């Protein structure tokens, strides 16, 4: 029935009506940066 | 009163191998102590810098 | 679960272009390259110095 991952989490899951299989990716994406030069020199900033 | 002196010399090489950096790492606190949980981000809030 | 990687600000093709430096000057001038403006010396003319 349950899929686990190697961090005991749970990532694939069978339907209870179809009976099928889903796979589950949590989506949160991160790894944002914020260059920019000195505050005072501008305020144009560039993100990554 | 008796010494000892080369007459045929011999050029070696030789290797050394020295570590310079490692892996640049990062760990995203949150997501990690309890990423996708919104009823858990709150109570981390709470628990200090 | 947020652990990442960074890459390193210098590339493994750069890190070629000095060591590639680093040893065209030793051949080609000793140890004048590193004390200021590289000086020109045959190479034998410099192993027995
Ligand atoms: C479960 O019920 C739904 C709606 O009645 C139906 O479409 C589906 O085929 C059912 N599945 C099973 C395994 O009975
Ligand atoms: C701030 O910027 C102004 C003009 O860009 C400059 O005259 C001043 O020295 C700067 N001061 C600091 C602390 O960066």
């Amino acid at each position: 029935q349950f899929g686990r991952d190697i961090a005991d989490t749970t990532d694939a899951v069978r339907d209870p009506q179809t009976l099928e299989i889903l796979d589950i990716t949590p989506c949160s994406f991160g790894g944002v940066s914020v260059i920019t030069p000195g505050t005072n020199t501008s305020n144009q900033v560039a993100v990554l | 009163n008796s010494i000892a002196i080369p007459t045929n010399f011999t050029i070696s090489v030789t290797t050394e191998i020295l570590p310079v950096s490692m892996t640049k790492t990062s760990v995203d606190c949150t997501m990690y102590i309890c990423g996708d949980s919104t009823e858990c981000s709150n109570l981390l809030l709470q628990y200090g810098s | 679960n947020g652990l990442t990687v960074l890459p390193p600000l210098l590339t493994d093709e750069m890190i070629a272009q000095y060591t590639s430096a680093l040893l065209a000057g030793t051949i080609t001038s000793g140890w004048t390259f590193g004390a200021g403006a590289a000086l020109q010396i045959p190479f034998a003319m410099q192993m027995a110095y």
